[PDB]
């Protein structure tokens, strides 16, 4: 769990070492202009033609029984060639993956049990047998494997976006506040255009922003100074022309 | 013992400020006019979907977990030295917790220290949703010990811990040394319509499923309903049991041999068999797990055993991996 | 709500045996 | 060819403990389990259990459970068998053997294809 | 515990003889049978796996057959180095009990 940092994804992205950088619900390059409540970093190693399954709505052994991403995932999946570090001469059989389970994992579920998978009626007394399979199998990583089967280290960054205080923010320097002027603001990832004024809405110490009936923020708490800013849309209205002819 | 809950147990459901507005929300609330168990030695209580707690500095801390035997992680909240401590270690627990409880502190994955809280009752709400353990609370004066106060008061949130532990049971903790008393209710996914006043504090609420009058109050998004006829929902009688009716056909499908055939045709001459008029036990096919690729399109693979098709064409061949 | 909190329930076009009860041609009141 | 080389014969009094070793030569524990087999003097083979080093999983026959321990080192590919509370009926030859546990080897049905030379342990 | 019986318990044969050894389980165990040859003072050698597959590194004089509960190993041309003990093994469930063995004498 990573939080309370200035997550500089722009430096991380522009490195050519990474072989797969796929983000869902967030564009890979605008990430530096948003702030996040908490970022989960998952890491593991899989084979090449299985990285395609580390995506929302996917199926297969790893997606169903090892690591399942939610239908509405908002985050990034990162992968790169580990063939030099993780694969050892004579085959690297140390990394294991699970093939069997009573039911498919719920999104982000972790199952590290090692009990024998009973696939039939006959009970398994702790030793593999007929209709009694060991749930794990090892990856046969070898330096001579085709790229499709070479190992890939995968890190999945999950971003949460709830009505909660933000802590991880891209490192955009803070600026001074101007009141009573039509400005385009960005308050810890909340973007908009409007005029900022003082307000008399006594937010409770736990609330960060206030909402209006419509899909718009009516007030916000500024960081650093905790002050309460009312946001009223900049004056506008239709124009009519009076002409005698 | 049981007590009545009346109109207590409401908490700010979304932490976004509103004013002078009636907001309809779906969340885990303690249903109104429900019976809450009153305890007055401490028992093991189920946690289910969330707990409402009330007490009236004897009662400090709470313990949550699944097995409470150091085999799984267990949430512990303690009020020590004016600085409250929360930890999720695999402590080995006593039969009746009262410092002994904090032994074998290993495999610790979260630790937090916060500021202290707690004729006045101390109401708390504990909710565990999607890995977030949310704790809400408020203190309020009372001058009636026979029951639980009548009135309305919204519970201000205090914190939200990203613990993510499967919690099933919990217990209260007494000051280590005729006892004290507490009330606990169980939360349900009921719909509530909440009134936010000018200042932003909930002054009233209506349970959208408690009573037909409350159903109109919810549907009309108003706390006063003028005389008339109003429609709020729809009565539909639910099914009582499932019945399956299928032909007497008992023939088994060729599937068994087709997978296990010794000599397979070449990919250029893929073998096609037409299969109809036979029951097909895809569960034997599944639990015969030796396949390296199983991908189905236009149907769910896990639910091939619950439909009926006009006919299955089976094509077969041998190819290379890539 | 200004006069009484008493309520009556009408099940439209649903002859009532399924859970005073008065049957009307509009339903079960 | 992966071969198993076991430690030499041991003579120990009843009540003591015995430590038999089994080293892989010309190979490593590449997705293979190490099984232990027992053979009393002039008697047949007795299967006791097997260890999966990769995970440190150990299984033993009911008969022996409690006083018998199998451990393995995956990095050096060396397994050792530690038996305590020795009684006179424990005199026998102990063999280590390469076995299977992975579903991918279903057609081998957990057979053992390479066997060590065995270690005689005499209790008296 | 699966009851497994070998037959015959012992047999005498000369170089060139045709040998057939049967192994029956007390209940169906499919193809979970392995065959081992063992010499005095040496560990057994795996000969036949999966009831019918010929093991790599095994001379082709050995062959396996059988169906259901009863399976048989055949030695087409007994050799001087073939005088040894023959074991069948079931792997259906734990423990993987071994038979009492079949002693082959000259
Ligand atoms: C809101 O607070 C102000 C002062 O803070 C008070 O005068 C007013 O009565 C409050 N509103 C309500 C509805 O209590």
């Amino acid at each position: 769990r990573i939080s309370n940092c200035v997550a500089d994804y722009s430096v991380l992205y522009n490195s050519a070492s990474f072989s797969t950088f796929k983000c869902y619900g967030v564009s890979p390059t605008k990430l530096n202009d948003l702030c996040f409540t908490n970022v989960y970093a998952d890491s593991f190693v899989i084979r090449g033609d299985e990285v395609r399954q580390i995506a929302p709505g996917q199926t297969g052994k790893i997606a169903d029984y090892n690591y399942k991403l939610p239908d509405d995932f908002t985050g990034c999946v990162i992968a790169w060639n580990s063939n030099n570090l993780d694969s050892k001469v004579g085959g690297n059989y140390n990394y294991l993956y699970r093939l069997f389970r009573k039911s498919n994992l719920k999104p982000f579920e972790r199952d590290i049990s090692t009990e024998i998978y009973q696939a039939g009626s006959t009970p398994c007394n702790g030793v593999e047998g007929f209709n009694c399979y060991f749930p794990l199998q090892s990856y046969g990583f070898q330096p001579t494997n085709g790229v499709g089967y070479q190992p890939y280290r995968v890190v999945v960054l999950s971003f949460e976006l709830l009505h909660a205080p933000a802590t991880v923010c891209g490192p955009k320097k803070s600026t001074n506040l101007v009141k009573n002027k039509c400005v385009n603001f960005n308050f810890n990832g909340l973007t908009g255009t409007g005029v900022l004024t003082e307000s008399n809405k006594k937010f409770l110490p736990f609330q960060q922003f206030g909402r209006d009936i419509a899909d718009t923020t009516d007030a916000v708490r500024d960081p650093q100074t905790l002050e309460i800013l009312d946001i009223t849309p900049c004056s506008f209205g239709g124009v009519s022309v009076i002409t005698p002819g | 013992a049981y007590t009545n809950s009346f109109t207590r147990g409401v908490y700010y459901p979304d932490k976004v400020f509103r004013s002078s507005v009636l907001h309809s929300t779906q969340d885990l609330f303690l249903p109104f006019f429900s019976n809450v168990t009153w305890f007055h030695d401490n028992p093991v209580l189920p946690f289910n979907d969330g707990v409402y707690f009330a007490s009236t500095n004897i009662i400090r801390g709470w313990i949550f977990g699944t097995t409470l035997d150091s085999k799984t992680q267990s949430l512990l909240i303690v009020n020590n030295a004016t600085n409250v401590v929360i930890k999720v270690c695999e402590f080995q627990f006593c039969n009746d917790p009262f410092f002994r409880v904090y032994s074998s502190a290993n495999n610790c994955t979260f630790e937090y220290v916060s500021q202290p809280f707690l004729k006045n009752l101390r109401e708390f709400v504990f909710k565990n949703i999607d890995g977030y353990f949310k704790i809400y609370s408020k203190h309020t004066p009372i001058n009636l010990v026979r029951d639980l106060p009548q009135g309305f008061s919204a519970l201000e949130p205090l914190v939200d811990l990203p613990i993510g532990i499967n919690i099933t049971r919990f217990q209260t903790l007494l000051a280590l040394h005729g006892a004290a008393a507490y009330y606990v209710g169980y939360l349900q996914p009921r719909t509530f319509l909440l009134k936010y006043n000018e200042n932003g504090t909930i002054t009233d609420a209506v349970d959208c499923a408690l009573d037909p009058l409350s159903e109109t109050k919810c549907t009309l998004k108003s706390f006063t309903v003028e005389k008339g006829i109003y429609q709020t929902s729809n009565f539909r009688v639910q099914p009582t049991e499932s019945i399956v009716r299928f032909p007497n056909i008992t023939n088994l499908c060729p599937f068994g041999e087709v997978f296990n055939a010794t000599r397979f045709a070449s990919v250029y001459a893929w073998n096609r068999k037409r299969i109809s008029n036979c029951v097909a036990d895809y569960s034997v096919l599944y639990n015969s797990a030796s396949f390296s690729t199983f991908k189905c399109y236009g149907v769910s693979p896990t639910k091939l055993n619950d439909l009926c098709f006009t006919n299955v064409y089976a094509d077969s061949f041998v190819i290379r991996g890539d | 709500t200004n006069t009484s909190n008493q309520v009556a329930v009408l099940y439209q076009d649903v002859n009532c045996t399924e859970v005073n009860v008065f049957q009307t041609r509009a339903g079960c009141l | 060819q992966v071969q198993l080389v076991q430690s030499g014969a041991e003579v120990k009094k009843p009540g003591s403990s015995v430590k038999v070793s089994c080293k892989a030569s010309g190979g490593t524990f590449s997705n293979y389990a190490i099984s232990w087999v027992r053979q009393a003097p002039g008697q047949g083979l007795e299967w006791m259990g097997r260890i999966i080093p990769i995970l440190g999983i150990a299984n033993y026959a009911q008969k022996f459970q409690g006083r018998v321990t199998i451990t393995a080192d995956k990095s050096t590919s060396t397994a050792y068998m530690e038996l305590s509370s020795l009684r006179s009926e424990d005199t026998a030859v102990y063999y280590c053997a390469r076995g299977y546990y992975e579903a991918r080897h279903y057609y081998y049905y957990y057979a053992m294809d390479v066997w060590g030379q065995g270690t005689a342990v005499t209790v008296s | 515990d699966i009851q497994m019986t070998q037959s015959p318990s012992s047999l005498s044969a000369s170089v060139g003889d045709r040998v057939t050894i049967t192994c029956r389980a007390s209940q169906s165990i499919s193809s979970y049978l392995s065959w081992y040859q063992q010499k005095p003072g040496k560990a057994p050698k795996l000969l036949i796996y999966a009831a019918s597959s010929l093991q790599s590194g095994v001379p082709s004089r050995f062959s396996g057959s059988g169906s259901g509960t009863d399976f048989t190993l055949t030695i087409t041309s007994l050799q001087p180095e073939d005088f040894a003990t023959y074991y069948c093994q079931q792997s259906y469930s734990t423990p993987r009990t071994f038979g009492q063995g079949t002693k082959v004498e000259i």
